[PDB]
């Protein structure tokens, strides 16, 4: 009866924002992002990607509830440098290692198979 | 300077009630030239030690190297200083308490302070002349060395 | 009875004993996580107890920072014997019971039952009785 | 015996007047003799409380239920004020009674 349709987890509706920008008052060069309609999925990937980052001084997600799909990442860098800056970067670079993964496994399956 | 002590120990015994817990033994050290039991425990797995052991012992109100303090909030990216990297296992914690052998009239002859490295804790017992440089809630580190 | 009627109930309480144990380290990805469920976190990384040639973190550094205020406590672990308190090492505990805490922060102790149960005088007796119910609140969900 | 050592304020030995209480209040201690006059009337009030309490409580239990924690009160005390245990203080006896 009181049961959320199935593509409500990774469909946006009318007026919902995939991501909101917002700062962090507390600490200085902290920014707090929000994504909807994501999960570990991606958060894991991004954390993961801005803590190699040697000028982020903070990087974590969380998923505030599991019955509502919601992505909260929190990043706080180092002066002279930006927080939006940290996040692009690590998206960009998460996008070059997949095409070098998946050029190289297209080239191995090539010789795997007929070779 | 900021360094508040500073003494090269022998390790005595390990464990000597047991193996209380899988990575942390607390090693019963004493002194050399001074005369001080020592008694910490120390992560052996990332830093392991066992017996007749020779350290050197260093224990600073300060990592700088010039006297300024720390503040306590941890920041990775402030190689400028040149902090006291020479030795190889530090940790950081808070004296919370100096027994000591004081009477109704006399004063005290020895010591002990006690410091808490966010569980770990360690003793250090031996003269009041020496040990002067503690006071009760004040970070502190310790800094260890092992001589070959 | 003039005690707490309520606590940490058996899951964050069989789990709290293992966190608060001595042999818990926690690497800075681990740190990240928990602070990033804390509601009641200033904004800064505490330095890490060992600090070479790994930072590592402590359960009790971490549950420092959960508990609220400037909270002076000294309770007692549940298989605490009957020497410690007697022969030497009074204040030095080799098994890791006698709980203190000073100026709210976890200095030694295993927390348990007899910590943060519904017992007179427990840790959450003493938040609610010393800081009030909006922060007691807090103490309980943060520690969740 | 233990009673009176623990509640008396020996006023005479003077070194652990020394040791325990700063230089300029144990000269006014050690001079006043309203002082001492009011430090032996507080030990007569609690040596009459202390029989008032037993009886009260035969069976000599010390476990009660009050309202004020005065210990902790106290603990808190020391450590907001940063209090040193290893140094002489600036407390006057006549001041806290």
């Amino acid at each position: 009866m009181n049961a959320p349709p199935a593509f409500e987890s990774f469909l946006l509706f009318e007026g919902e924002k995939k991501i909101t920008i917002n700062k962090d008052t507390k600490v200085p060069n902290a920014c707090l992002f929000t994504i909807n309609k994501e999960d570990h999925t991606l958060g894991n990937i991004i954390k993961s990607q801005l803590l190699k980052d040697p000028q982020v001084l903070f990087a974590g997600y969380k998923v505030p509830h599991p019955l509502e799909h919601k992505i909260i990442i929190r990043v706080q860098t180092t002066p002279d440098y930006s927080p939006q800056e940290a996040f692009t970067n690590a998206i960009t670079d998460l996008i070059s290692e997949l095409s070098l993964l998946e050029e190289r496994f297209r080239v191995a399956i090539k010789d795997k198979q007929e070779g | 300077a900021g360094i508040l002590f500073e003494d090269i120990f022998d390790v005595k015994d390990i464990d000597p009630e047991g193996k209380k817990f899988d990575r942390v033994s607390r090693l019963h050290c004493e002194s050399e030239s001074f005369k001080m039991d020592l008694i910490l425990d120390v992560n052996i797995q990332i830093y392991p030690v066992d017996l007749g052991d020779k350290f050197r012992l260093v224990i600073a109100s300060t990592l700088y190297e010039d006297g300024t303090l720390d503040d306590g909030e941890y920041n990775p990216t402030d190689d400028r200083p040149s902090r006291a990297d020479q030795f190889e296992y530090v940790m950081y914690g808070k004296v919370y308490r100096i027994e000591g052998d004081e009477t109704s009239t006399e004063a005290a002859t020895r010591l002990s302070a006690y410091v808490s490295y966010g569980g770990l804790l360690m003793r250090l017992q031996g003269d009041a002349n020496n040990l002067h440089g503690f006071e009760v809630d004040s970070r502190v580190y310790l800094l260890m060395k092992k001589l070959a | 009875s003039n005690r707490p009627v309520m606590g940490i109930v058996q899951d964050t309480l069989t789990a709290v004993r293992k966190f608060t144990k001595r042999d818990v380290f926690l690497e800075r990805g681990e740190v990240m996580n928990l602070l990033m469920f804390l509601s009641t976190w200033d904004g800064k990384v505490p330095q890490p107890a060992i600090l070479k040639p790994r930072p590592l973190w402590t359960g009790k550094q971490i549950f420092s920072l959960i508990i609220p205020g400037h909270i002076n406590c000294i309770r007692t672990h549940s298989t605490h014997p009957d020497d410690e308190d007697s022969g030497p090492y009074k204040h030095i505990s080799p098994g890791d019971t006698k709980v203190v805490v000073e100026n709210g922060e976890l200095i030694m102790g295993i927390l348990c039952k007899k910590s943060l149960g519904t017992s007179a005088g427990s840790l959450v007796h003493i938040s609610y009785l010393e800081m009030g119910h909006d922060i007691t609140r807090l103490f309980y969900s943060n520690i969740q | 015996k233990a009673f009176e050592k623990k509640f008396r304020f020996d006023y005479t030995n003077e070194r652990a007047l020394r040791r325990t209480l700063q230089e300029d209040l144990v000269k006014d201690v050690l001079s006043n003799a309203h002082i001492q006059n009011e430090l032996e009337r507080e030990f007569e009030r609690m040596r009459e409380d202390r029989e008032v309490l037993r009886v009260i409580f035969p069976t000599g239990d010390s476990k009660v239920v009050l309202p004020c924690n005065l210990l902790r009160m106290i603990w808190n005390a020391q450590k907001i004020f940063h209090i040193n245990p290893r140094l002489p203080s600036d407390l006057h006896p006549i001041k806290v009674v």
